[PDB]
């Protein structure tokens, strides 16, 4: 299983494009093996709408399209079990 | 200190068998119809 | 006097034995419909078709031969 | 009948809805006795009402206004009087003792008054742990008791509407001491939840008389030529019950532990080192949850007050249905403009023998505390207009046996305790509103 | 499941649900399932445009439900704790 | 291997899981990771992904670094966007095509 | 009087009705090694039906109280009957106060 | 696990089925499955225009069934 | 999923697959992320409608956020 | 007279040229050599036949299971 790579990483800023096309940008509080991701101090940008910030927010797993990870992560070591 | 005990089923069965001379064989409590405590209190009160 | 219920899997199994031509609809493609002989299926009822022709709203038949129709799309199974 | 377990049945629900209550040291709880005389004789003498919220097999919550009646022969007043403001009868029969004289009398009087009957076969655990019958003989005993009850029903009316049989969901097998009360449907659902998707009703309707299950064809036969199969009820219900009781009793900690682990029932290690009877109670309360079978049977086979308004009006009410009051009774209107009609069939002592509570069923309309009502006696009529008494209403309570819930107002279809109107009422009475159309009739 | 328990609680009342189409349904719920398949009666169907039609008996499959408007007085329904093995939220008296 | 019955316990489920990437259709991602080959990935929103695949999931949840991403759409104008690292949910994958490095 | 028994009715729709699962406790037997002795103990006098207690003192166990709490055996001499009655009287006075 | 849908009261009755994409089919229900896969006989299909074309014996996938409706009082 | 519990009795706005937004007090949730909201308002497109007690499907839900904190010694010698 | 089930149909077809059809109108041609239990398939030297016209060559292809509509030839 590779979702474990998601919870091995925690508490860092990440940009997310959701399933509806909207883009969110913030640091994760915790992500779930079932792909429920929790976000805090984020940047909510609805498609065709003016961006709005919110303090905390959570995504359902089906709505994640992809991630934008930072470049300060030990990717090689983080991939080991 | 001997303040609580816990016995198995074989041990309790053995103790029940060994002391069988000195326990009742009623298990019904209807045997004591007019010969139970409250009947005695009533009889004492009524002097019968 | 009552009529016995027939589950759909046995219905498709019966169709398989009788070799009855079928007219298969699709999940969202309203106008495209497929027809042919049914040749095999599984618990997920992936349909294995024979003489599969892609009939359209204007009967634009196109021969597809023996094809496997993934179960996710079949909306309706017609008996002839 | 006497000591057949009808108060233990209500204790079973009370234990679940009231977490603070705990079993006593040396006897049964016998909640809803609440009389020092009854606690002395260890038997019910008065019919104490009890209103509480219980949960259905699927999760729906109902408001059961159950009235607990005595089982002694002499106290049938307390059975007939509350039965006139109730929609059905829940008959508790001890399987060991069987149908007795008071059970026969209750059945006759209930069918005579067109009351649906739900049968509870209590004290099932005595068949396993006390009488020690084999599972097949136990099934025969249960079937014989049900047949005797049906005979007593047929002696009054051979109608097929009044018939009790487990396949109709009308009979509950219970052991209120150990704490379970299931039906055929409660085990069919208990199996289904564990083992996947099969319709509960189709499975449950095949778990009664001499329908035989063949373990190799996995099909329900009809005769089971020679000894190929065994009775479905015994195969699926009685034998697992016997094995559960015996695993708990026979001091097999590891086997029981593994089996309950398969059911996701996890016990602390000190719990296996318990007295046999509390261990049975714990196992049965974890295995069988809330007694939802009884609740489901009662909800399905006893009409709601709105559904039962027509029958109540036709049987009890003696006036004309075509009047305004009669129409108000049939629709069971809750609006304030409706006439207030209540039937009082009981009076209850306060915690000190000073004043009485009138036990009434609000048939129609609304009642608020301080409302002006006129009380009609047992023989008030057009000839006798002198039995009416004008009275106020001081306090309105919802009975809960050991306490009361005070409500500012009560609505139609409710059983409430009325305070302030007791002086003119001997036996029964009818309470209507003063500002009302002429010609008030009594029940 | 507490949400399914509340849906079962609704049975017998008038609940409004809208399906993936967008049409809203006004009727009396008479049955409900763990899948949330629903049976309704005396339904007044309001289509997405706003046209009002009427249905008598329906069996709505649960996979196509968006949400339901439960009657207000069900906000006080009790939320029982559910153990691991239990499949229905009910008052508990055993260990857990 | 001779266990596609689909009624398996954990050990044999894991065995088939590894065998599937050993020889099945998903095997291409294995030697794509090992050989570090260019792969073009298309999502269901008509977006193009070219990158190295550092790791992949059995659900095809792939982590991608050095992505070359172009999307097209006024008059049809093609635009690109380069992201250093991304995690891709396998749900949105329509296709992957490997570009051999040699 | 039922036109068709509920049994024949239940079977006659889908006589090929099938359920694959076995009853809950199938590998076990309704009687184990110690079941008979356990049932015997279940209905025993007070000390012997517990398996867990609190170790009373030595002198707090009477051991013959039930002998005279019950009725006197018949054909006993006068002095024995009087002894039974007097011990019962002392016990009654103890319980009353 | 799964659960059998409650449809015994709808067996052998004139029933009306709504499919996805504004489809509409008549028929008398003859069976059902765990996934609500149904079976219809002597059914009739409606189009958007409304002309009724007899459609025959029908085995609809449950995934496409939106509602199942009966008309009797 | 212990964090999911911490949002009970809070006030939440839920953006849905349709595109609407529901604001209300969370009463109970589910493994499939079925949400039960009390005193729920509908944010269409913004127009306000009182909804009441609302049960959301799991699929309908896209994301959720909280707008409000949860509502609300012996002696000596 | 011999019914061939889907999985036997595909494994008895390994290495043969087929035309797969997607849900959304694209059909691909090529040779397949690997299909697993979930019926997502891999192709070799495949090309993309949009509208039935040969535009570009793709080579080896991994197709996810759901995205196909049918498989034939
Ligand atoms: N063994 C066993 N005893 C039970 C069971 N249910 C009740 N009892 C016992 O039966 C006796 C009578 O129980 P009650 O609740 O007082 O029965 P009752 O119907 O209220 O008696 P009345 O009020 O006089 O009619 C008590 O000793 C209960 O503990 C049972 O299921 N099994
Ligand atoms: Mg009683």
């Amino acid at each position: 299983k590779l979702v474990r790579f998601l919870m091995k990483l925690t508490n860092e800023t990440v940009s997310i494009e959701l399933k509806n096309g909207t883009i969110v940008h913030g640091t994760i509080t915790s992500v779930d093996m079932q792909m429920n991701t929790h976000l805090k101090a984020v940047k909510m940008t609805v498609k065709g709408r003016e961006p709005v910030p919110v303090e905390t927010l959570s995504i359902r797993g089906n709505n994640i399209r992809y991630y934008i990870l930072p470049d300060s992560l030990p990717l090689d070591t983080l991939l080991i079990d | 200190t001997y303040r609580r005990w816990k016995l198995n089923l074989p041990q309790m069965a053995n103790l029940h068998r060994l002391g069988y001379q000195l326990l009742s064989d009623l298990r019904d409590d209807n045997y004591f119809y007019l010969f139970n405590d409250n009947s005695f209190f009533t009889a004492k009160a009524l002097n019968v | 006097v009552q009529k016995v219920m027939i589950p759909p899997i046995n219905f498709i199994f019966k169709l398989l034995q009788q070799h009855t031509p079928v007219s298969i609809w699709l999940f969202e493609q309203t106008d495209i419909r497929l027809q042919g002989q049914i040749r095999g299926f599984d618990e997920f009822m992936n349909i294995v078709l024979d003489d599969a022709v892609q009939v359209d709203a204007k009967n634009n038949k196109r021969e597809l031969g023996r094809i496997l129709l993934k179960g996710d799309n079949i909306t309706l199974i017609q008996a002839i | 009948h006497l000591h057949h377990g009808k108060s233990a049945l209500l204790d079973l629900l009370v234990y679940y809805t009231h977490p603070d209550t705990k079993p006593p040291k040396r006897r049964s709880l016998r909640y809803t006795d609440t009389h020092y005389l009854e606690r002395e004789r260890v038997m019910s003498i008065k019919s104490t009402p009890l209103t509480l919220a219980v949960s259905d097999m699927k999760g729906k919550t109902f408001a059961f206004q159950c009235i607990d009646t005595p089982g002694h022969v002499d106290f049938v007043d307390e059975v007939a009087a509350p039965m006139a403001i109730s929609d059905g009868v829940v008959l508790v029969v001890d399987v060991i003792e069987g149908v007795m004289i008071n059970t026969t009398r209750i059945i006759k009087h209930a069918i005579l008054h067109d009351m649906p009957i739900v049968l509870v076969l209590n004290k099932v655990d005595r068949l396993i742990l006390e009488l020690r019958l084999p599972p097949n003989d136990a099934y025969h005993k249960l079937r014989h008791v049900i047949d005797e009850v049906n005979d007593n029903i047929c002696q009054i009316s051979k109608d097929l509407k009044y018939r009790v049989s487990p396949e109709l969901g009308n009979v509950c097998f219970a052991s209120c001491d150990l704490g379970y009360c299931f039906t055929l449907s409660s085990f069919a659902k208990l199996y289904i939840d564990r083992h996947g998707g099969i319709d509960v009703d189709l499975f449950s309707k095949r778990l009664w008389g001499d329908i035989y299950f063949d373990s190799k064809t996995r099909k329900f036969a009809k005769q089971s030529l020679d000894g190929s199969g065994v009775r479905s009820f015994v195969h699926f219900i009685l034998e697992p019950l016997y094995k559960l009781h015996t695993l708990t009793i026979s001091d097999e900690a590891e086997k029981l532990k593994k089996h309950l682990s398969s059911f996701q029932i996890y016990l602390k290690p000190k719990d296996y080192l318990l007295d046999p009877k509390p261990l049975l109670q714990l196992i049965c309360a974890s295995f069988f949850g809330f007694p939802v079978g009884f609740v489901n049977a009662v909800t399905r086979h006893i009409p709601s007050p709105r559904e039962n308004a027509a029958r109540k009006a036709s049987q009890s009410y003696i006036g004309p249905i075509n009047s305004s009051i009669g129409k108000a009774i049939l629709e069971m209107s809750r609006e304030e403009s409706a006439p207030l009609v209540m039937h009082v069939t009981k009076l209850y002592n306060t915690v000190d023998a000073n004043n009485f509570y009138a036990f009434a069923r609000v048939y129609s309309g609304q009642v608020k505390k301080g409302q002006k009502v006129k009380v009609l006696g047992e023989n008030y009529s057009l000839e006798d207009e002198e039995d009416m008494v004008v009275a106020h209403i001081a306090e309105i309570c919802v009975p809960c046996a050991r306490y009361r819930l005070h409500v500012d107002g009560a609505v139609a279809g409710m059983l409430v305790l009325l305070g302030g109107v007791d002086n003119s009422i001997s036996k029964t009475a009818t309470i209507v509103s003063d500002n009302l159309k002429d010609d008030p009739y009594i029940f | 499941s507490l949400c399914i328990k509340l849906l079962h609680e609704t049975q017998g009342h008038i609940v409004t649900m809208e399906l993936e189409n967008g049409s809203t349904y006004r009727g009396k719920l008479i049955e409900a399932e763990d899948n949330m398949n629903c049976q309704m009666r005396d339904i007044s169907v309001t289509a997405r445009d706003g046209r009002v039609s009427h249905l008598d008996q329906v069996y709505i499959r649960g996979s196509h439900i968006r949400f339901l408007i439960v009657p207000d007085m069900l906000r006080n329904a009790p939320m029982f704790k559910v153990g691991p093995g239990r499949s229905v939220p009910l008052p508990t008296r055993g260990r857990r | 291997v001779d266990k596609p019955r689909s009624e398996l316990s954990e050990i044999e489920l894991a065995r088939l899981e590894e065998y599937e990437f050993s020889a099945g259709p998903l095997s291409v991602l294995q030697q794509a990771v090992k050989n570090h080959d260019q792969v073009l990935i298309n999502c269901r929103n008509n977006k193009k992904l070219l990158a190295r695949v550092k790791a992949f999931d059995r659900h095809s949840n792939m982590v991608l670094e050095n992505v070359k991403e172009m999307w097209t759409e006024g008059k049809a104008i093609n635009k690109d966007r380069f992201i250093s690292k991304m995690f891709l949910r396998g749900d949105g994958v329509v296709l992957v095509v490997r570009i051999p490095s040699a | 009087e039922l036109d068709t028994s509920p049994e024949d009715s239940a079977i006659e729709e889908d006589p090929n009705f099938e359920i694959p699962f076995d009853p809950f406790f199938h590998s076990e037997d309704i009687e184990f090694e110690h079941t008979a002795s356990a049932l015997i103990l279940l209905w025993a006098p007070h000390p012997f039906n517990k398996r867990s207690g609190a170790t009373k003192r030595a002198q707090d166990v009477p051991l013959i109280k039930h002998w005279y709490l019950e009725h006197c055996p018949p054909n006993q001499p006068v002095k024995v009957r009087v002894s039974y009655q007097k011990l019962l009287k002392s016990h009654v006075m103890n319980k009353l106060h | 696990k799964a659960g059998a849908p409650d449809l015994k009261k709808y067996l052998d009755r004139q029933v009306f089925v709504q499919l996805n994409g504004s489809r509409k089919v008549y028929g008398v229900l003859r069976g059902y499955d765990i996934f609500l896969n149904i079976v219809l006989e002597d059914s009739i299909e409606e189009k958007v225009d409304g002309e009724k074309v007899k459609i025959g014996s029908v085995a609809i996938r449950g995934n496409s069934v939106i509602m199942i409706e009966t008309l009797d009082k | 999923t212990t964090k999911m519990v911490s949002l009970l009795n809070h006030s939440l706005n839920v953006t849905t697959k349709d595109g609407r937004t529901f604001v209300g007090q969370l009463l109970a949730f589910d493994g499939f992320m079925n949400l039960v909201l009390s005193d729920c308002q509908e944010y269409r497109h913004e127009e306000k409608r009182m909804l009441g007690l609302v049960i959301l499907r799991g699929e309908f839900i896209v994301s959720l956020s909280v707008q409000g904190p949860p509502p609300m010694l012996l002696s000596g010698p | 007279f011999v019914p061939v089930n889907p999985k036997p149909f595909l494994q008895g077809l390994i290495g043969k040229p087929v035309l797969v059809r997607l849900k959304w109108g694209q059909e691909y041609k090529g040779t397949l050599q690997s299909v697993d239990s979930y019926m997502n398939l891999q192709l070799l030297n495949a090309e993309e036949l949009v509208d039935g016209v040969k535009t570009g060559d793709l080579g080896e292809i991994l197709i996810r299971c759901n995205n196909v509509l049918w498989v034939g030839e």
